[PDB]
């Protein structure tokens, strides 16, 4: 830890039994500012039927959150994501919903359901805010995963 | 759960979880050393008749169970005459007057009945073992800060 | 204003348990419409308002059953 | 729609079946797997429970649903009553009507199954083997045994035509229906008349109760067996305990296709004609498809579930899967109530607190979201979820608005008692902690540490008013469970009341002539401190010398600087003695009582509110410090040190003596460093003096120091002896759990360095204080749960209580000196319509009041020695209690009010002491032995005393002796008042004459613990008896006989020339002389020696009244007793001869004591002390009283060893609660030797007495069983075994059909309703008059 | 296996020492009935935990003396099963001793 | 904590709430007692059926709420029918009376 | 035969406190099991002869210091199901943590 120049009073109430006043210039000097680091684990479902690549161009997406992603859905290091950005591009496959009679225009739309319903990206939960470190994107014995990394 | 008097120098009776089990976790201390057989031995230096040798042994539980342990912080010159005729040693554990001659092992320095954990602390005398304990369940966690006085 | 005790109200009525009832239907015709305060507001919540009038000794079970019957035999 | 009152559980008709639901069914395709579509009629498909989907029906034609009464295709067109979901359910037509297995199964054979016949029988005439005959007549068989293949063929041979037997439940039917039920209870009735078997009795009263159950229930028993059934909705249905699937693919779908297969298999055999082995199985596959539907049909232990058997019974997913505890135990969704770090807050006054700022934006949002919809600002929802996203200064206006007089609930996780949730008002606080008033921690028992506390929002009109009108911080100013008040300040406010009121000599500023008296000014310009020294200022005061009305006066008063400027804050005159002293923690809260006592509740807050701020604003400005010039080590120190060694080095020689053993060095070393430690102790406190002075020496005292540690220790908030003399002295010994310690301890302190051994045994008292916090959380949590599962039926229902019978108020304490004063006792309850002064003819009240503090005066000044109270039980009050009998409710000033719940208060009055009672109140050592030198009985105060049950017993001295077992003394204090409870030994030695009374000095008894009062009374030598081996082998000059293994009672010698009074038997004794010897009387002859109070499980020994080690056997009314009185052969001690008859002879298998030797006459309710007492027998002889000053006074007895203080109205409550099942003697109208409610009782007896009946229904004796049955007493199904099997309770109510009747707190717990306690109760009350009304 | 069924075979038993033993006097009747406590208890603890679950049995004591001193749960709760079953035998003998001496 | 009123919820509001990984319960069982001991009859009301377990009984607050109508509509929502349907599928009814 | 639905009631409720409490250690993971170990237990002498007669409990210890203490036979019988619950949950609590990273998509 750190030490400070500490006063032995009782104070005003702001420190009753162990309680403790802190001043502004600790404040000023960005003094034991936490740095948390965590994991963003994507996850790409391989099923039965339909290809098994998650890859970009994901619809439902407006052009402000679009400009911050590279190809295949991976952002640029050193982009902020804040809440409800997307960092990675969560794909559900192209199986389920070929052999459909209905649903045609969602298909041609919004197609094989590449988002889901009312939900938020698959980066933190709400609440945070903060800059990318490091891509981890590691590969299979031929996976053709080279446009990505 | 409890604290025995052979836990002097092996390990500690400081450093314990704040769950709820507390007592059976004991943390080994800074200059015990498992033998070769598998138990805890803690050096002590060897005291001779006129002058205190250098060198150092490792003893066993089985071994001081018969021997003589002269306490840490007790009177020594240069040469290693021991100018105290009733110097404060124990037999068994428990502390009790002995003479200047009736001892032949003596502890090396004021460490060996605290471990690693609460090592960090200045003057454990002047806290309450609770306390103390209380404050080595503050060091266990701590972020690390970006001056890092 | 606001209020630290309704000890004041209760010695009017004093149950400390109808007073609850009594200002909750008073209050829902002030919170639904059709109704005016008596009391101006304080910059406050009907709560307070409800209080301050149970405070005051003007509406109790007569009062609410006679405009309550005033209110049924008007529509 | 209606609410739930009172319903009892019937059997379903099978008419009100057919008019529940009207239709036909064949051929069940339920659910086609591969069409998903709306099928054709079946069984429990979607052409039954109307649509599938909310508003349109698939029938091919009338999808409107014009008229109703008709199944037409395929749909279902009657509705009729209810909305889409809550309609009919349908119906199962059954060829051969099954009965039910839980009347044929009830956990043995309990309620559906007794005929005078056994349950073995009956299960095998149920299988294929064996059926029973009906109809029968003119043979040697009757119709109840039973018959074989071969026996029934026997029998159709023999018998011929008209024989009838089937194999199903109709020929039950007919039995059932050609029994008379009344003429079988009347024959029933005659069989309890004429027999006397014991075993008996019990079981014609359960038929004679059950079939007046069938009689007053009105309904047929034969719907019992099931003939049509109802379905049950298919989303009633839960998902399944494995992984996720559908509804149509459930575990029940199975069983339901299984019986409706056999159904229609049965009912395709029957058109077919089948012969009578196929159709007996299918009735006997149908009756196993119907009793494994039911429940899962076990017998024994049922070693193995059937790999996990799908959906075994109904009564598992009645009480397990669905859940009996569904409501208020799992949590349910605490929407919108959340937890964050407490943090402090030093302003807000009392009925406000912090809130965060992103947390309390989040917290109203549907409020955000209509007040923009009411001020117009928002459009669509859309808009307003935009605008809270944007966070704009509006958004933050509208938010303002919200939380500007809107209360909120702060509740942490322990709520042991009722204040461990408190309402509140929030203010905006930035950050993302929660600033909490800061005087609310003792009664939240926790620190500042970052412990949590949710924040429920009130989210209703009505529960806003709940939160601002109970549950407010300012509405609890006592505590709810002694009288204490609970706002204490804590060592902040405490400190910096103590340094403004503290005194100085020669200081700066002397003889300050000064009005206003303003002292403020002059200790903000210059000097002038406020520690000054005795000054004249004027003070004004009011006074309440007139009667609603405040007398001001005006003097000078020589004070200081702090106490003048401290009579600003007090408003409206309080007395000026409470404030001209110093100020600690018991000073501000006797300051803060008197305050509440006289003031109200109105001033009292804004007092404590400017207390706490001049508190914090003057210990802000005072800067106290510890550092090491304040901490002291006494000069003598090493020296007493050296001197206590210099005593173990002697004890060390004694150790190489060899005249001291090992306990006794250990008792003398534990003595030696206890007075060294007590030594060093008063050296510290001689050492304290004079160390930071003012410029003044030649005094005497010299400046008092002004240190911290000093001012901490003298304050008594925090800071006490016992950790001082741990930072400064000696620390002396410490805590280890296996009982020793060592005989070296600690001589150093932590102002000085300690040696490594001394930390490492100092490391075990920490050891041994550990572990005390996890251990006894989840014991005290169950006590207080079966606290209240026996105590959640009493709810204040009425106004008046209308006796003049009550407990007697008798001013008792403990051994020693006083404890509790009787003041304390009187206070609060109303008294009776009698209270007595000395002098005749004078009373005080005409018939009662409410006693406040002026009444406590009044029988303070004047002298007053027993108080009739009128109190519990007695008037007892129909459907729960009148309750004027609890006066002054505590934490408010007011009368009792109706609607209070009473009970859920007690339990957290009882459950509120900690985890582990500290009754060590030293070391671990402290040599605690036996006894001294004596047990020293004798008397303090002044006043006459009087002996109870003493003889006069003639001896040689002057003094008079008494040999019985039981004797208490009377004190005159006031007008009779004892004041005393000192405990007299059986049979002391006293020093005093019997018949004179002194006051005064002059002890009057000195008892040993080694001697027995067997005397002689007449001058004369011993009795001549038989030396014989034998006798001598006894436990604790020579024994000669002894009466345990066969001293006997023989003729008393009475002349010295001749060889010629009642001594009983204690169990042990010696003969102490010789036959033969000249003994004068008083003389010693043969004396040897021969209730369990405190703890934790002894408070639950005294709330589930169990019985004790050694029961009592008391005493009834006057019969000749007397040692012998004709003993039997073996089994001694039975008394025979009883003048006045009275047939009660009791056995006692010779393990009692000898029970009387004086008292040829006696009476009901005399005590015989055999050692603990049985609370079940007084409470059959003597009556409630006794009884509830029993329980009472050993449950202040284990309270008063910790100094916690619970008024005893909590205990008599519970007392009441259990006293329920009243067995009578004198039969009645509708019960014979049985026991049933107390209220009931009265009821009956009430209407005996109104109308027609003398007095029919009498001399009922009440029951102190306790926990177990006393909480199931509840008669309400719903609350009557929540824990146990459902069905259980649900078949047992069905068949007596039990009422409800509305009492009982968790019933609408359970159920879910608004309950009747609080301002729910006046809205019950308001529903009773608006129905009463129209 | 309930408690109904541990009471017709304690019932079974004491018929079965009656007639053995021939009996006809109401003290002579201690060497019977314990044994007939004695053969009635099972051995198998979820058998004694079985009859426990079923109505006929209580937890209260009427006597503090015949429990014994232990730390245990299972001697305590079978001392309960032998204190009930001889409190049921009392009665139930009596009626055996009218029964037999009405019956040959 | 304090998560809001959020969709896929079919009971006890376990699913998807306001939060990293979300669930609603413990509001305590003795915390019920100390509202029982203060005599709250509508917090209660809201601990047993609108605010704890009614799905329709939410959207219904809500839209009272919202759309400014501040109607409790007090009562037994859809959990004492789930009891009668739970009772009155055996061979026993419960009738209904004052 | 009743001891299932005692601890298909405990799983469901631990598996919902650690749902709730959203932790995500080894080590303070303990709260949640105090909670299953307090609700799951049956509360009188009804179900707990019927619970202890039915397979899954024994009555011999694994862990000395949570044995009780004490001449009540009630309070040892409810300790004995609350010690072998947390004893057949720490298992399955940290199953259930394995499969608690990746089961809801979010």
């Amino acid at each position: 830890g750190q030490n400070m120049r500490v006063a032995f009073m009782p104070w005003n109430g702001y420190n009753f039994e162990d309680s403790i006043l802190v001043s502004e210039r600790v404040v000023q000097e960005d003094r034991f500012t936490t740095i948390h680091i965590q994991e963003l684990a994507c996850v790409s479902r391989d099923t039965k039927l339909g290809p098994e690549e998650i890859t970009a161009d994901i619809p439902n997406v407006g052009e402000a959150a679009l400009s911050k992603l590279d190809e295949s859905g991976i952002v640029y290091i050193g982009a902020e994501v804040t809440g409800g950005d997307i960092l990675v591009g969560k794909v559900t496959p192209k199986g389920e919903t070929q052999l459909t009679p209905e649903e045609k225009l969602l298909r041609a739309i919004f197609g094989e359901k590449a988002s889901d319903v009312k939900d938020s990206s698959l980066r933190v939960p709400n609440g945070v805010s903060g800059t990318v470190i490091d891509v981890q994107v590691f590969t299979r014995d031929g996976v053709e995963k080279d446009k990505r990394a | 759960r409890d604290v025995h008097p052979t836990h002097y120098g092996r390990v500690c009776p400081i450093e314990t979880p704040e769950g709820p089990n507390i007592g059976l976790i004991n943390s080994l201390s800074v200059y015990a050393q498992t033998n070769e057989y598998g138990f805890l031995e803690t050096p002590y230096r060897k005291v001779t008749d006129g002058v205190v040798t250098d060198e150092i042994h490792y003893l066993s539980a089985i071994e001081e169970g018969n021997y003589v342990i002269a306490q840490a912080n007790s009177n020594l010159d240069e040469e290693g005459h021991f100018v105290e005729d009733l110097v404060t040693c124990r037999s068994k554990g428990e502390s009790s007057l002995f003479s200047r001659d009736q001892v032949d092992y003596m502890d090396v320095s004021t460490q060996q009945v605290v471990s690693v954990g609460a090592s960090l602390i200045p003057f454990l005398e002047h806290d309450d073992a609770n306390r103390a304990l209380m404050g080595a369940n503050m060091q266990r966690q701590a972020v690390p800060t970006l001056r890092a006085d | 204003m606001a209020r630290v005790t309704v000890q004041d109200a209760v010695e009017k009525i004093g149950n400390r348990f109808d007073l609850v009832l009594v200002a909750a239907r008073r209050a829902r015709q002030m919170q639904v419409g059709g109704k005016d305060p008596l009391v101006p507001e304080e910059n406050d919540k009907t709560t307070v308002i409800a209080l301050r009038e149970i405070e005051e000794g003007l509406i109790n079970n007569q009062i609410l059953d006679v405009r309550e019957r005033q209110e049924q035999q008007e529509q | 729609t209606e609410e739930f009152d009172a319903i009892k559980i019937a059997l379903a008709s099978p008419d009100m079946i057919r008019s529940w639901s009207f239709g036909e069914v064949k051929k069940p395709e339920t659910i086609n797997y591969r069409t998903f579509k709306p099928e054709r009629d079946g069984l429990f498909c979607a052409r039954i429970f109307g649509p599938v989907k909310d508003y349109e029906c698939l029938c091919g034609k009338y999808k409107r649903l014009k008229h109703r009464g008709v199944i037409c295709e395929k749909c279902g067109v009657e509705v009729t009553q209810t909305k889409v979901r809550r309609e009919r359910m349908g119906h199962i037509e059954l060829a051969s009507p099954t009965a039910h297995i839980w009347f044929l199964k009830s956990l043995p054979s309990r309620i559906g199954l007794l005929l005078d016949m056994p349950l073995r029988d009956i299960e095998r005439v149920l299988y294929f083997e064996s059926y029973v005959v009906i109809e029968g007549g003119m043979t040697n068989l009757e119709r109840q045994q039973i018959l074989t293949e071969e026996q029934y063929l026997d029998a159709l041979e023999e018998f011929g035509d008209e024989f009838d037997a089937k194999m199903g439940a109709e020929a039950i039917q007919a039995l059932l229906k050609s029994m008379d039920l009344e003429q079988e209870c009347e024959q029933l009735r005659e069989e309890l008349n004429e027999t006397n078997s014991e075993t008996k009795r019990k079981k014609l009263t359960k038929r004679i109760k059950l079939l007046e159950a069938f009689v007053q229930s009105g309904n047929k028993p034969e719907w019992m067996i099931l003939t049509v059934l109802p379905v049950l909705p298919p989303d009633l249905r839960p998902l399944v305990p494995l992984d996720g699937g559908r509804f149509a693919t459930s575990d029940l779908n199975d069983l339901y296709r299984r019986v409706i297969n056999r159904n229609n298999r049965l009912k395709r055999l029957l058109d077919l004609a089948a012969p009578d082995i196929i159709v007996r199985n299918e009735k006997r596959m149908l009756q196993e498809a119907v009793d494994a539907l039911l429940d899962n049909g076990r017998r024994g232990r049922a070693i193995t579930g059937s790999n996990k058997r799908p959906l075994k019974s109904l009564a598992d997913m009645i009480k397990g899967k669905q859940g009996r505890f569904r409501q208020n135990l799992l949590g349910k969704r605490v929407d919108y109530s959340g937890r964050s770090v407490i943090t402090v807050g030093p302003y807000l006054r009392l009925h406000q607190c912090g809130l965060p700022k992103k947390m309390a934006l989040e917290l109203f949002k549907p409020f955000i979201y209509g007040k923009l919809e009411l001020r117009g600002l928002a459009t669509t929802i859309k808009a307003a979820k935009k605008m809270v996203e944007r966070e704009e200064a509006v958004v933050w206006d509208i938010l303002d608005e919200v939380i500007r007089e809107h209360p909120v609930l702060l509740n942490r996780a322990p709520t042991l008692h009722r204040l461990g949730i408190q309402a509140f008002e929030p203010v905006l606080i930035e950050g993302k902690a929660i600033q909490l008033h800061p005087l609310v921690c003792a009664a939240y028992n926790a620190d500042f540490d970052g412990d949590q506390m949710a924040v429920h929002v009130p989210l209703t009109l009505e529960a806003q008013l709940e939160a601002r009108a109970l549950m407010m911080s300012t509405n609890n100013i006592l505590s709810p469970a002694n009288g204490e008040p609970i706002i204490v300040p804590s060592q902040d406010v405490v400190l910096g009341l103590y340094y403004m009121t503290r005194d100085c000599v020669n200081a700066k500023g002397e003889g300050m002539v000064l009005t206003g008296p303003k002292e403020a000014e002059r200790l903000y310009r210059s000097g002038l401190a406020s520690l000054h020294a005795r000054v004249k200022v004027r003070i004004t005061e009011y006074e309440k010398d007139a009667n609603g009305e405040l007398v001001a006066k005006t003097s000078l008063k020589d004070t200081t600087v702090g106490r003048a400027i401290l009579w600003m804050i007090v408003p409206k005159g309080l007395p000026y003695s409470i404030v001209n002293q110093a100020l600690g923690k018991k000073a501000i809260s006797k300051m803060l009582n008197t305050c509440y006592r006289i003031l109200g509740l109105k001033p009292t807050v804004i007092f404590a509110d400017q207390i706490m701020y001049t508190g914090f604003a003057y210990a802000a400005r005072s800067g106290a410090s510890v550092g090491i010039d304040d901490m002291v080590i006494p000069e003598k120190k090493h020296e007493i040190i050296s001197e206590a060694e210099a005593e173990v080095a002697e004890i060390q020689e004694q150790f190489q003596s060899g005249l001291v053993t090992a306990g006794e060095r250990y008792n003398k070393v534990i003595d030696i460093w206890a007075a060294a430690n007590d030594r060093v102790s008063k050296a510290m406190m001689d050492n304290l003096q004079t160390e930071t002075v003012i410029n003044r020496d030649g005094q005497e005292e010299k400046q008092v120091s002004f240190n911290s540690i000093y001012m901490m220790a003298d304050s008594g908030a925090r800071g006490s002896a016992a950790q001082i003399r741990q930072l400064a002295g000696m620390r002396g010994l410490m805590a280890k759990p296996d009982g020793s310690i060592i005989e070296t301890p600690i001589t150093a302190n932590f102002r000085e360095g300690l040696n490594v051994l001394q930390y490492f045994i100092s490391t075990h008292g920490a050891r041994k204080g550990l572990a005390d916090t996890a251990l006894k959380t989840a014991n005290s949590g169950y006590l207080t749960r079966r606290l209240v599962d026996v105590a959640q039926d009493l709810v204040v229902t009425e106004d008046d209580c209308g006796t003049h019978e009550g407990i007697m108020m008798t001013p008792v304490i403990e051994g020693g000196d006083v404890k509790e004063p009787l003041r304390d006792r009187v206070l609060g309850r109303v008294t009776a319509e009698d209270v007595l002064k000395p002098g005749t003819a004078d009373i005080l009240v005409p018939r009662n009041t409410l006693l406040h503090e002026q009444w406590c005066d009044l029988l303070e000044e004047n002298s007053v020695d027993a108080v009739k109270v009128r109190s519990v039980v007695s008037c007892d009050t129909d459907f729960g209690v009148c309750a004027h009998c609890y006066g002054r409710d505590l934490a408010r000033g007011h009368i009792i009010n109706k609607g209070e719940a009473i009970g859920v208060i007690a339990a957290q009055s009882i459950g509120e002491p900690g985890t582990q009672l500290t009754m060590r109140t030293f070391h671990i050592g402290g040599a605690a032995s036996r006894a001294a030198a004596e047990s020293s009985i004798q008397v303090k105060n002044k006043g006459s005393i009087k002996l109870s049950n003493v003889k006069s017993v003639v001896n040689s001295s002057g003094k008079l002796v008494i040999t019985s077992r039981n004797t208490e003394l009377k004190l005159i204090d006031e007008f009779g008042r004892t004041k005393e409870s000192y405990k007299v030994p059986y049979g002391a030695v006293l020093a005093k004459g019997d018949g004179e009374q002194v006051a005064g000095g002059e002890t009057v008894a000195n008892w040993d613990p080694h001697t027995m009062p067997v005397i002689t009374e007449v001058s004369g030598f011993v009795r001549f008896t038989d030396m014989i081996d034998g006798q001598t082998i006894t436990r604790q000059s020579l024994v000669v006989l002894d009466s345990a293994e066969r001293r006997p009672a023989l003729k008393i010698v009475d002349a010295q020339g001749n060889d010629v009074a009642q001594y009983f038997l204690p169990g042990k004794a010696i003969v102490q002389l010789e036959d033969g010897v000249q003994i004068s009387s008083g003389d010693t002859l043969a004396r040897i020696p021969q209730d369990i109070t405190g703890g934790l499980p002894r408070v639950a020994d005294l709330f589930e009244a169990r019985r004790p080690k050694e029961p009592a056997i008391l005493a009834e009314i006057s019969g000749i007793v007397s040692f012998g009185k004709e003993t039997k052969g073996k089994r001694r001690l039975v008394i025979t001869p009883v003048d006045g008859s009275d047939p009660y002879e009791e056995m006692i298998p010779k393990w009692r004591q000898l029970n009387v030797f004086e008292g040829e006459r006696v009476e009901r309710g005399d005590v015989i002390s055999d050692g603990p007492e049985a609370p079940h027998d007084i409470l059959r002889l003597r009556g409630v009283h006794a009884v509830t000053r029993y329980i009472v006074n050993e449950v202040q007895d284990v309270y008063r060893l910790q100094g916690v203080k619970i008024n005893d109205k909590h205990i008599e409550v519970i007392v009441r609660q259990m006293l329920r099942k009243a067995t009578i003697v004198n039969a009645g109208s509708s019960d014979f030797l049985e026991g049933e409610q107390v209220e009931y009782s009265r009821v009956k007896i009430a209407n005996r007495e109104l109308e027609a009946n003398g007095k029919v229904g009498a001399t009922y004796s009440r029951d102190l069983l306790g926990i177990t049955k006393a909480s199931l007493a509840t008669e309400s199904f719903i609350s009557a075994a929540s824990f146990q099997e459902t069905t259980r309770v649900l078949t047992e109510a069905a068949v007596a059909g039990k009422r409800d009747e509305l009492r009982g707190l968790k019933e609408n717990v359970i159920v879910g309703r608004l309950i009747p306690a609080g301002t729910g109760y006046a809205y019950h009350q308001d529903r009773m008059r608006r129905r009463a009304a129209g | 296996m309930t408690y109904n069924n541990v009471f017709d075979h304690a019932y079974e038993m004491l018929k079965e020492n009656i007639r053995y033993d021939d009996i006809r006097d109401t003290d002579d009747l201690h060497d019977a009935i314990h044994m007939a406590a004695d053969n009635a208890v099972p051995h198998y603890y979820a058998d004694i935990f079985s009859v426990m679950a079923s109505e006929g049995i209580d937890l209260e004591f009427e006597d503090s003396g015949l429990m014994p001193d232990t730390k245990d749960v299972i001697r305590i709760l079978q001392a309960r099963i032998y204190e009930q079953l001889t409190i049921d035998l009392w009665e139930d003998a009596e009626d055996l001793l009218n029964e037999y001496l009405e019956e040959v | 904590h304090a998560r809001s009123t959020g969709s896929y919820s079919l009971v006890t509001q376990q699913p998807l709430g306001g939060k990293a990984q979300f669930g609603g319960q413990r509001f305590g069982e003795m915390e019920v007692w100390a509202l029982e001991a203060y005599g709250a009859a509508y917090t209660l009301q809201e601990m047993l059926t609108v605010k704890s377990d009614d799905v329709n009984g939410r959207t219904k607050m809500y839209k009272n709420i919202v759309d400014g109508n501040h109607q409790m509509e007090p009562g037994m929502p859809e959990s004492f029918n789930v009891l009668l349907k739970e009772i009155r599928s055996l061979g026993i009814n419960i009738e209904l009376e004052d």
